[PDB]
């Protein structure tokens, strides 16, 4: 069936250009009985249509009035894409940036979608994170249970990917959102539920893995000595 | 059911979606009506310009236009009843897309090269300066252009050596006492401003060489 | 241009609910209307257009209904791949859209198992103290953490971040940290995390010493 697979990079710096480009397979970017969109969507202002453009006899575009000063979306026939370019971003202009076909011209909704492309605009270096254990305590057990977790903190930019004892423990294993901080580097937790028993016997590692930065973190999580040594 | 041409003016600050003119079917007053519109600026390219209500009637601008792009819209309203059948014949929708001054006059050249001879009397033609406008110049003064000498140099005899014709853009003598050997070139700002006077000015030169008798 | 509002922002259901969405439109579009279905990582999924009509593909229990400015999506029976945020969208005047409804698991209260975890001695060495509370898997999401410093109410020094809901127990979970340099952190001996949710008949306090 018809596919749109997206491409570009998501880190822009402020008043720099954006450009991303979708690629189709299973139709044509000339196609006489469809329109070719970009839609962002970021936490703020939700999902906002930015522009489409549809051969017929000629080339048409439509921009949101909103972006119209800033965009540009140019269709490729030979490559049979269409790319999205947003000058002079802000950080209003993070958000999660989609191409979408629609039927006709758009007026029987948005059936086809890219698989989304984050873009973050900030001014911040690529920074790999600082990786500190949330050891299990007595202010951490329950019953049969004791949490223990990974502090991934300090980097930049999104995401990490963390796993623990490289992927066979996934069980109990709560893996939260990033926030942003307001140094404009992200901060993250991970923690484990684990049998409080399994305390001596298991060792637990958090695996981080920062890719913009090239960074890879193995930190051993583990009980303070009840002694201090 | 007949509806009058529609004016509106390009560059439009909405509120969008704008409301025009509302279609109404005299068949309404025993059932329910549902209205559309088609035609190039509502289901054909450029879609989307205009949209209609279908519930209500109301024909809608959903974004600026420009003159200068598409000047004129000619769209179909069609009634229908719930059973599908056709209530009225189609109604033809002319929308006009009314001049803003939107575009500066510009002179077809920076520079005009034109001469005369030294002997000559006043209102003998010198050379014929050329500035257009895109605006229209036929339904306002937005493509008017009117044109005038800003400055001469030099100043001798007198400053008031030439003159141009308002319209025509037509350089004439309106002094006599020119000489080759004392002046052998002038240097006129000429302007063209758009509103027949009144808008926007663009400056070029007007280079006379004075010809030996 | 046309404003979208959906109703309620969120809400929950049990598997084989029929469970109803709202959309109003600041103006009337009479059926040029089209319902998406949203999962986490994932792009919008086309349910309905023309305000009624079916996508291809997508089941039956899916369905829209409304005209002018009114409109509703129902699910008749709520299957578990049914749990998602859903949004209107209007093409009457260009594409704009909702701000979603999420159809959350309904599910019993759960009161949330509340830990703390002092800062590491590896991060003390570099100039910061992270104070991490942990409420662990909760129900309903409606939760109150409060940072308390030798007694004193904290404002403006910690952030909260929520998991979405267990795909196995549908509970929530919360980590807050409290950030303060080390030595603001050394200047204090108490750090209470103090705990206000359905399932706890009084707020719960927990704290160490340092
Ligand atoms: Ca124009
Ligand atoms: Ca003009
Ligand atoms: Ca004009």
């Amino acid at each position: 069936q018809v596919q749109l697979q997206q491409s570009g990079p998501g880190l822009v710096k402020p008043s720099q250009t954006l450009s991303l480009t979708c690629a189709i397979s299973g139709d044509s970017v000339s196609s006489q009985s469809a329109a070719w969109n970009w839609i962002r969507q970021s936490p703020s202002r939700g999902l906002e249509w930015l522009g489409r453009i549809y051969y017929r006899s000629k080339w048409y575009n439509d921009y949101a009035l909103s972006v119209k000063s800033r965009i540009t979306i140019n269709p490729d026939t030979s490559k049979n894409q269409f790319s999205l370019q947003l000058n002079s971003v802000t950080p209003e202009d993070t958000a999660v940036y989609y191409c979408a076909r629609g039927e006709g011209y758009g007026r029987e909704g948005f059936a086809i979608w890219g698989q989304g492309t984050l873009v973050t605009v900030s001014s911040a270096s690529t920074k790999g994170p600082s990786v500190f254990p949330l050891a299990p305590s007595s202010k951490s057990t329950s019953g049969g249970t004791a949490a223990l977790g990974c502090l991934v903190k300090d980097y930049f930019p999104e995401p990490v990917t963390v796993s623990w004892n490289s992927g066979a423990l996934t069980s109990g294993v709560h893996t939260f959102p990033a926030v942003l901080q307001s140094s404009g580097l992200y901060s993250l937790s991970s923690v484990v539920t684990v049998p409080s028993s399994s305390l001596g016997t298991q060792t637990y590692i958090c695996n981080v893995n920062h890719k913009p930065s090239n960074t890879k973190v193995d930190k051993k999580v583990e009980p303070k000595s009840e002694f201090d040594y | 059911w007949v509806v009058a041409p529609i004016s509106v003016p390009e560059n439009g600050k909405g509120p969008f979606p704008q409301r025009l003119n509302q279609l109404k079917s005299n068949k309404d007053r025993d059932t329910k009506i549902f209205y559309s519109i088609t035609g190039p600026g509502a289901d054909s390219p450029p879609e989307g310009v205009f949209a209609v209500e279908k519930e209500t009637g109301w024909l809608l601008l959903n974004k600026p236009l420009d003159r200068e792009e598409i000047a004129k819209y000619e769209l179909f309203g069609h009634a229908v009843s719930e059973n599908g059948a056709s209530v009225e014949d189609p109604m033809n929708i002319s929308i006009i897309v009314t001049d803003q001054n939107d575009h500066k006059p510009k002179f077809t050249q920076d520079t005009f090269r034109g001469s005369v001879l030294e002997g000559v009397l006043p209102g003998t033609s010198v050379m014929q300066v050329t500035a257009t406008d895109e605006d229209d110049a036929i339904y306002t003064y937005n493509g008017v252009v009117a044109y005038s000498i800003h400055s001469q140099e030099p100043k001798d005899p007198h400053d008031l050596m030439f003159t141009i014709h308002r319209s025509t853009g037509t350089i004439s003598v309106i002094s006599s006492g020119l000489d080759r050997e004392k002046v052998p070139e002038y240097t006129l700002t000429i302007q063209a401003t758009d509103m027949d006077g009144d808008g926007s000015t663009t400056t070029a030169v007007a280079v006379v060489e004075i010809l030996d008798a | 241009d046309i404003q979208m509002t959906q109703s309620p922002s969120s809400l929950s259901a049990s598997v084989g609910d029929r469970v109803t969405i709202t959309c109003r439109a600041s103006q009337t579009i009479s059926n040029t209307l089209a319902w998406y279905q949203q999962k986490p990582g994932k792009a919008p999924k086309l349910l309905i257009y023309a305000a009624s009509n079916l996508q291809s593909g997508v089941p039956s229990r899916f369905s829209g209904s409304g005209s002018g400015t009114d409109f509703t999506l129902t699910i008749s029976s709520l299957q578990p791949e049914d749990f998602a945020t859903y949004y209107c969208q209007q093409y009457l005047s260009w594409f704009t859209f909702g701000q979603g409804t999420k159809v959350e698991i309904k599910r019993t209260v759960a009161a949330p198992s509340v830990f703390i975890f002092p800062p590491s001695d590896e991060q003390l060495k570099s100039g910061t103290a992270s104070v991490v509370c942990l409420l662990n898997n909760f129900y309903p999401r409606e939760a109150k953490v409060q940072w308390k410093v030798d007694n004193a109410l904290q404002s403006g020094n910690s952030q909260e971040s929520v998991t979405e809901q267990d795909s196995k127990d549908s509970t929530y979970s919360l980590s807050s940290t409290l950030t303060l340099s080390k030595a603001d952190y050394e200047k204090h001996k108490v750090y209470a995390c103090e705990v206000t949710h359905q399932g706890l008949s009084s707020p719960v306090t927990k704290s160490f010493n340092r």
